RNA sequence: UGAAACUCAAAGGAAUUGACGGGGGCCCGCACAAGCGGUGGAGCAUGUGGUUUAAUUCGAAGCAACGCGAAGAACCUUACCAGGCCUUGACAUGCUAGGGAACCCGGGUGAAAGCCUGGGGUGCCCCGCGAGGGGAGCCCUAGCACAGGUGCUGCAUGGCCGUCGUCAGCUCGUGCCGUGAGGUGUUGGGUUAAGUCCCGCAACGAGCGCAACCCCCGCCGUUAGUUGCCAGCGGUUCGGCCGGGCACUCUAACGGGACUGCCCGCGAAAGCGGGAGGAAGGAGGGGACGACGUCUGGUCAGCAUGGCCCUUACGGCCUGGGCGACACACGUGCUACAAUGCCCACUACAAAGCGAUGCCACCCGGCAACGGGGAGCUAAUCGCAAAAAGGUGGGCCCAGUUCGGAUUGGGGUCUGCAACCCGACCCCAUGAAGCCGGAAUCGCUAGUAAUCGCGGAUCAGCCAUGCCGCGGUGAAUACG
């Protein structure tokens, strides 16, 4: 049980945090709560569209709230019934009138987020693991990336060893910090247990 | 962190003493920071995603 | 070194239990869980049940003991 | 030394005041 | 010369990759040696074993459990125990009604929790002249789906961590070799802290690791001056106080700097030894970072999770107790046994941090802890804050002693609903063991060890002498 968060290890440089907003020793534990509670009902529901990050700015009783999605139709909805709702649904849950703009991602091969997802449902709807693996690592590898690797925990086809499935191709050095490598994480509850899904890919540097 | 037992957010305390924290997103009451009311845990991990602004990994 | 400051602490609970039990003469016995409380002159000759945590105690508390506390004669653990 | 409540060490390690160390 | 009954699923041969010898060669690491300071003995703090207990909740178990989870057990926390109490429930979503319900307030009882209650009040819809009827919402009561479960399994799991070990090393692609497992490459010679680089080679390259990119410290520069200063000058309640100025010091963003580049010597190279200039010289010092994998390591008690098990109780609420027992044993520490010292004065010299119902200047009261009053700071600007070791003067004169501060008796102060069990602090009295510690054993290679004090997290308070950091003074030694 070694090697950091590949992200958290990445904050100074190749990386951003999903929450810019500055705080006293007063407030910063509420309109982090809140900054969560967002996430909340967001991940929660959003989950179809396929959200691979929620930035979260602020500035005073002002929320930039940014879902980012490779589906941005699921945000919307019926002509925009949708971004309505749930619009209404944030401000209802904290009074501060809040925005929520909505990005598509341009190639969700290359959100490790949803790489992530992706292996994490094929598992629940029983595919074999190695398959999947393979397969994603090649999406993400032919959709541009440097590099890619997955890897799936244990219990492997309802197994009562519980392993851990590998994967992977060109660079992907998690000891360099300009490498500028998304990572992501993906449940995956089942009828015998839970497994685990970790998705890494390489992309450019300096 | 027993469900019952987070009833701690419960103001009336009887007595101001009584009242103590728990970990906002664990419940966790044997470590939790004032300044973010999360356990050393939970800190952790958030800390990692990046969802703590500011926060960053301290080396020197 | 004992302290407490200004307000020699009493649970009202059977002081005013107590206090009045003074009117009508006195009393046989008065239990309490309150060993918390310090005893008190209008105590002397009367006969409190202390809760030691799994029972009530006879106490016959006397002048010589007006200023300890309840608990202190009802010991709370059993040994050899 | 520092055990001794009555000295300055005393007071200085148990990071207390008081006769044997006085707020200057 | 040479069987049988009975019995076994193997017995064997050669070769492969590993692991291992009290096999060999080569090499590294506070591994030994060299050296400086400890632990093991005492008293006490703290964790643990073991006993004890109504209960002393649970876990952690050689290294890699034992100041570990707990960066805060008086109630709370709390998961344990005794007792008094609840039952769709302290929390979610829902349903069928027998009905009245948003809410507000008082009492009876009681340890509290509860259980009884006694009332004050009727808005919101569509009806209806109205009386009043039917409905939303919310609250009750009666059954129901269901909640809840530190209840078991870490040998069903995720996640995270520890460990070998920042030790190098672990592999792939194609080619080549071998019937095959597999081998070659990654072996060899030189060299590195390094599978670092060089040279060679049936291999040519690549990936994860090394290294580098990130942070701190050391020299200098450029914007930038509510913190620096007679640096230079004018004022002086001689306080950088005022005017004044950014030079300096800083504060904090961005850059420059080192490349074995230069010279000499040795090499074939990579490099090695040495010399110059330089704040710094050959990874300048410290950190972040710990490969494929191993330990069926650790954690179901952070959380998540499959399966089992309890569902007027294995759920829930209180009041009290326990987690703080002790014949006894160990770990980690603290304070010491003194003169290179202890005490009382006087006086110097830090760095990091923290603070609006919180730091708390100053003043008065008190021996004091602390009370009362009160200025200032959203804090380079005010406070914590004294720096202590030092330096100067004085006392003690080798004694269990002016060493040491355990234990115990008093009298107080704080926090808190409340300090009996079980708080820290102050003052008087008491003044224990202890004269440098058996066998054995730990740390550290330099701003390190050893010493000295300071802050912070948790937190009302605190059982912190623990952790995590900060700066002062500053060694010894390494043949090998
Ligand atoms: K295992
Ligand atoms: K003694
Ligand atoms: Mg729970
Ligand atoms: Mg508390
Ligand atoms: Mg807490
Ligand atoms: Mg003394
Ligand atoms: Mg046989
Ligand atoms: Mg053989
Ligand atoms: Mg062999
Ligand atoms: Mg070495
Ligand atoms: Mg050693
Ligand atoms: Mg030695
Ligand atoms: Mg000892
Ligand atoms: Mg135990
Ligand atoms: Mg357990
Ligand atoms: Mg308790
Ligand atoms: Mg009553
Ligand atoms: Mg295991
Ligand atoms: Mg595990
Ligand atoms: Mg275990
Ligand atoms: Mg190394
Ligand atoms: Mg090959
Ligand atoms: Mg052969
Ligand atoms: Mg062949
Ligand atoms: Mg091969
Ligand atoms: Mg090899
Ligand atoms: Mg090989
Ligand atoms: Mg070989
Ligand atoms: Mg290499
Ligand atoms: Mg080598
Ligand atoms: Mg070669
Ligand atoms: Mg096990
Ligand atoms: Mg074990
Ligand atoms: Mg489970
Ligand atoms: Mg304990
Ligand atoms: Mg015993
Ligand atoms: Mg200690
Ligand atoms: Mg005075
Ligand atoms: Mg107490
Ligand atoms: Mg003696
Ligand atoms: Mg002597
Ligand atoms: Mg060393
Ligand atoms: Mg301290
Ligand atoms: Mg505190
Ligand atoms: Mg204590
Ligand atoms: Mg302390
Ligand atoms: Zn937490």
């Amino acid at each position: 049980g070694n090697k950091i968060h590949p992200i958290g290890f990445r904050l100074g440089i190749t990386r951003d945090w999903e929450s810019r907003w500055y705080a006293g020793k007063k407030q910063y534990r509420h309109l982090l709560l809140e900054d969560q509670r967002i996430r909340g009902l967001l991940e929660k529901e959003l989950y179809s569209a396929g959200l691979a990050r929620v930035d979260i700015e602020r500035a005073a009783d002002n929320v930039a709230v940014t879902v980012h999605v490779a589906k941005p139709g699921v945000v919307i909805g019926r002509g925009g019934e949708r971004i309505r709702v749930l619009r209404e649904e944030l401000a209802k849950l904290t009074g501060k009138n809040v925005a929520l703009n909505v990005q598509e991602v341009q190639n969700p091969n290359l959100s490790a987020p949803l790489v992530a997802q992706r292996v994490a449902e094929q598992i629940e709807r029983r595919f074999a693991v190695r398959r999947a693996i393979k397969q994603a690592v090649q999406r993400v590898m032919e959709s541009g990336a440097k590099g890619a690797k997955v890897i799936v925990s244990g219990r492997i086809g309802g197994a009562e060893q519980a392993r851990t499935e590998w994967a992977a191709q060109g660079r992907v050095p998690l000891h360099t910090l300009r490498a500028n490598i998304d990572y992501g994480f993906a449940l995956a509850r089942t009828t015998y247990g839970v497994l685990g899904v970790k998705a890494y890919i390489f992309l450019g540097e300096v | 962190a027993r469900k019952a037992l987070i009833e701690k957010a419960k103001r009336t305390p009887k007595f101001k003493v009584r009242a103590y924290t728990r970990c906002v997103r664990c419940g966790r009451a044997r470590s939790v920071y004032r300044f973010f009311g999360l356990c050393r845990i939970c800190l952790r991990e958030l800390a990692h995603k990046g969802q703590l602004p500011g926060v960053r990994k301290a080396s020197w | 070194p004992r302290s407490l400051k200004k307000g020699v602490f009493v649970d009202d609970h059977l002081l005013e239990k107590v206090l009045e039990l003074n009117a009508k003469g006195e009393k046989r016995l008065i239990k309490t869980w309150s060993r918390r409380s310090t005893i008190v002159p209008e105590m002397v000759g009367h006969t409190i049940a202390v809760y030691n945590g799994k029972q009530h105690v006879p106490v016959y508390i006397t002048e010589n003991m007006v200023g300890h506390k309840l608990g202190e004669f009802a010991p709370t653990r059993t040994y050899r | 030394g520092k055990g001794d409540r009555r000295t300055r060490r005393g007071k200085i390690w148990r990071g207390t005041y008081g006769k044997y160390r006085p707020r200057k």
